[PDB]
């Protein structure tokens, strides 16, 4: 039957969820499963083995965090099943899995097997009435109130650029590169090892994520700023320690614009955006340059878009008006857009029937993938 | 005129037979899909056992 | 706005439109 | 379904759909009704605007009716 | 022209009758084959029961 | 039933139509059917699967263009039907295909099947009360005042020469080659490929047309600029790129004067006209050399008049006065002539009624072909 | 005085070489430039900073491979200078460029700047006494020993057809699309990314090429084989792992007959051959449909010509004998023919001497294009 549908954004690091017709995701919690790595002696301790949810951040000094989704592709399927059940848990949604149409998102160009296996989970473990899997870009266009644009996002693990012109998506112009937030944080962790801090545990890694979200900032000209010393921010650990970052506060998010630093022949995020535009036709290049829509949490770096303008302006043709729109709700654009598309009747004319899935299987979702 | 009369009769009655045989084919196509699902059920029966 | 406060991370005090200047 | 009733009822409701959707379009075309959607678009409450532009079957209705 | 209309009407209707009989009878074959598979699945399931 | 006949200039490059009596054609949209290439994902996108005219000129990049008519001969009847339906649509005329007489032009020497099927469409799909098929030569004379002359038109697909003297056409002197604007654009495309700029998509083919119309001229001499290897004038593309051309903005339009470049033995446009004059009667040469009318969009190149004069002057006998009347309405001359002819009352006697066609058929059209 | 000329056969992916009068190209190496990615630390490492030849293949994991000739057009002249010097180096020829004539090969319809810059390279850097740029179809006809034929070759980056009847080439019936082996390799990389295998490294593209050249076949019925979920054959690696290719080993070579898979509207290889024959004369079609000669590397797939026969039968007129003659020397046919062409006597007068280039310049090579 069709009750109020549920939108779930499988952000490779932060999963965002809520019902359709809403206006904000009230269920935002990081994506992992934390199991304890210590010994239990005192009866009356914490509860349960796995610790998905806010309890993880509340007791991170005990857990051994494991990420289920690496680069948008799920590795530990059992963890994603536990996380999805936690989304339907009594602390997050309280509904039953056999009650709502599910609007699952997905990073573009993910392997076929990922969609297939997600279908198996949602129609065998959960017995959902309906399911639809879509691109993350289209949703951001819904949440940004537009129809034409190039959604250049940066989730926690996959950055990509999808150029959509007047609601028509151009698949051959999609550029995907697997270097996002986790790689920025991982590279920053390596820099702190060279600064003498040796963060190597799992909880230490999420402390690095907190640093990346708070102390880093992007460059404008990394040589102008490389020849001069900087602020050297003093971040305080929860323990009470004191860490200094130095020039790595701007060298850490340089990995996005240049994967040569991490030792990887790939393209910058600017090259992804510019190529994604240029892989398309010629009559549309000017309009796509005039409508660049960001989303994704790894575009929230301070001083990011200004460097993006200097970069694309350095690459795009002469005097073309490059116009980047970056809203405040970039972190939830895919969720808000999922709510917008799921709050329609075309959505009823757009999902995949449970019966039809049982009759067909993988071929059903690969036909209705767009 | 009689040629068109008798041939409209022939073409329409033959397409009526098309309707019958097409119904039978579609019914067994659904039957094929049904035993695909049934084979999957029995596969789960053998698996559980 | 409260709707863009209640959430954990939001670009507070940042220009929303990045665009090249005039003088084409 | 025009399998039942008379043809007059059919002709009359097709005509009624014409004048009905016609007046509905007159309602929508008014600047205040559009102004409300403009305010919503300014407040970014895209749920209402997008649902009003795509979920209202008025487009295909006016097409098939005309 | 009317005799050519006789041709095409007979040709199209009868050919599609033949093609429908081909798909339908091939699925009847598939139904008997699949029924043999039904018997095998019931045998394996009932044996494990 | 009749009120203001509908004149239609069924030209293979651009279709010009309006009512009778109108001094100017109100609707001149290009003759192509635009279908999308990229899948629609986002709801609320563009509607329909067929884009014609103004819509298929703004969203050109999203489309794939299929020309229906090529060399004055219809290939896909479906497409021509859709274009004619577009003409009678709300955005173009808001009329019915049963209340107005229809004057549809045609190039000379077209096969009988075009006339037959054209009338079948206008008498079966459209229930047009009156249809009259004309020549695309007489109409230019009407719209230019003259009654004696050599109509040398060069549409986008077929150029020809019709010598008309005092209202009498001499059909055996009609020369017709199928080499015009399309071939010039296509050959310009091959020159850009030799200059390193490829174009293969159908949507980018109109950019080649745009180059032709905005940058191609005709040198007065074929060798005074050939070995000179002139400057490379730049030309901007719709995105903001840059194309320098040089030896192709004059080498591409010489295809009309010598089609040996395309690898086809035929006669050049000058030989078309001169042979059409020389095939006529001995007494009628001076009046035809002093009455040359130009029409068609390909007769708008820079230096076209000077080249045409010098070529005819080389081929005509000595001291014969050669006047080439070149009006400013070379694109709409045939249409304006149609608006004149349909505004007369002799046209009532010249058309074909519906019952005339029903009782007779194609025979009635071949009877009133002239 | 003159010596034995050098046949520097180009290629978009493989550059062949060898002296004239030979029978086997004794010095074949891929046309790519490899420079180190990592940092040299030890003393006694590899030296050179640019590695071309078998040494580059020996250290693929250490070099950032990049091709300088894309779609037959030279994109990096400096890298081509290095490659041509490597041809004359002490590892492949051990001779001097000042003592030998050069027979360079180019694809048809190339930009004039390639010929002009090739002239400046071989006449200003290399002080070659005589250069003669030839086509590639004629050479394969020389290699097979025939006089007539439709040479349908498919290099790494350019597939083209040049119908030649009795030693006479038709420069207007030459089709040429930039969709070949390298692009099929890139498309296969895309399908392996859709199957769950990353190959983003440029040095890993060679592994993708090995997959294409070793476990790919052309299915006769495309979608009929697409519906059947194949055995998913396992292929090794230059690592030791195992990849299950699956369905992406038959639809990956379907790009050659369906350029729609890459999103670019163009013709298929079969359409190139059929259109190259139909664009020729009327009395020259049975002999051209008979003598169909293949060449190029990409024409080595399993069942290539069998599907070619099927498609040609779908496009050629009824009951016409077709002979797709594919010799076993399809890879080196152009070089064998270059040896035969340079080993003749008229070749002495076919080239462009150094004095001729000093007198005229680029004009001399442009005059002797065929
Ligand atoms: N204020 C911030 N500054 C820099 N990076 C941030 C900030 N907030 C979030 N991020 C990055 O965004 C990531 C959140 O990933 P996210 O974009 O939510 O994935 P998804 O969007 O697919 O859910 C975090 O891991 C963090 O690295
Ligand atoms: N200003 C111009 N200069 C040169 N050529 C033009 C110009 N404008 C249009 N053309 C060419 O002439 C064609 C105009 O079509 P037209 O001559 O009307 O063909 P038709 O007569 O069949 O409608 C265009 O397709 C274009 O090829
Ligand atoms: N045995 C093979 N099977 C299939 N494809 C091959 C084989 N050998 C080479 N190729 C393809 O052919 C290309 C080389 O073709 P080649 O004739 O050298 O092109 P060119 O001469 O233009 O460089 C390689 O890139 C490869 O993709």
């Amino acid at each position: 039957i069709a009750n109020q549908p549920v939108v779930i954004d499988n952000g490779s690091g932060v999963i965002k969820a809520g019902f359709a017709g809403d206006q904000i995701p009230k269920y935002c919690f990081p994506n992992y499963v934390g199991r304890p790595k210590h010994v239990r002696v005192m009866a009356g301790a914490l509860e349960g083995d796995i610790f998905i949810g806010p309890k993880a951040e509340e007791h991170r000094g005990l857990l051994s965090i494991r990420y289920p989704m690496e680069h948008g592709i799920v590795k530990d399927w059992n963890d994603m099943e536990r996380i999805w059940q936690y989304v339907y848990s009594k602390d997050q949604l309280q509904t039953f899995s056999e009650e709502h149409p599910v609007l699952l998102t997905e990073a573009p160009l993910n392997p076929r097997k990922n969609r297939e296996r997600a279908a198996e989970v949602f129609f065998e473990t959960f017995n959902v009435p309906a399911l639809f899997i879509s691109m993350q870009a289209v949703l951001s266009l819904y949440a940004t109130g537009r129809t034409t644009g190039v959604v250049l996002d940066s989730g926690d693990g996959v950055t990509h650029a999808v150029p959509i012109y007047e609601g028509f998506a151009m698949p051959h112009s999609i550029m995907r590169i697997d270097i996002a937030g986790r790689d920025v944080s991982r590279f920053l962790r390596l820099y702190l090892r060279k600064e003498g801090y040796d963060f190597h545990s799992s909880s230490e890694f999420e402390i690095v994520k907190a640093i990346k979200e708070r102390a880093c900032y992007l460059s404008i000209n990394p040589q102008k700023d490389e020849t001069l010393e900087t602020e050297k921010a003093q971040y305080y650990l929860p323990d009470g320690s004191t860490i200094e970052i130095g020039p790595s506060r701007f060298r850490a998010p340089e990995l996005l614009f240049r994967p040569d630093l991490i030792g990887e022949e790939s393209e910058g995020i600017h090259e992804v955006l510019v190529f994604a535009i240029q892989k398309s036709d010629m009559d549309l290049r000017r309009t796509l340059f005039s409508n660049i829509v960001l989303s994704g949490g790894s575009t929230l770096f301070k001083g990011f878009g200004d460097r993006l303008l200097s970069e694309v302006k350095k690459l795009a043709p002469k005097d073309v008006k490059i116009r980047i729109s970056a809203p405040q709700e970039r972190l939830y654009s895919t969720w808000i857009g999922g709510s917008i598309l799921a709050s329609l009747d075309t959505f009823k004319k757009m999902w995949v029937s449970k019966k039809e899935y049982e009759e067909d299987g993988a071929r059903s979702i690969h036909r209705k993938t767009f | 005129r009689e040629k068109t009369r008798a041939v409209q009769e022939l073409s329409e009655q033959n397409q009526r037979l098309l309707d019958q045989l097409s119904r039978a084919s579609e019914v067994e196509r659904q039957l094929s899909m049904q035993v695909h699902a049934l084979k999957e059920d029995f596969r789960e029966k053998n698996s559980s056992t | 706005d409260p709707k863009y406060a209640d959430l954990p991370g939001i670009a507070r005090n940042e220009p929303d439109v990045y665009e090249t200047s005039d003088l084409p | 379904d025009p399998a039942s009733g008379t043809a007059l009822q059919e002709i009359s409701f097709w005509l009624n759909l014409e004048r009905a959707l016609y007046r509905i379009q007159e309602k929508r075309e008014s600047p205040e009704v559009l102004l409300t959607l403009d305010i919503l678009k300014h407040g970014k409450r895209f749920h209402a605007t997008v649902s009003f532009d795509t979920d209202t079957g008025l487009k295909q209705a006016l097409e098939t009716v005309n | 022209e009317k005799t050519r209309a006789v041709q095409e009407l007979s040709e199209q209707n009868q050919r599609l009758l033949d093609q429908l009989s081909r798909a339908s009878e091939v699925e009847r074959q598939l139904s008997m084959q699949v029924h043999a598979l039904k018997e095998d699945f019931r045998e394996k399931n009932s044996s494990t029961n």
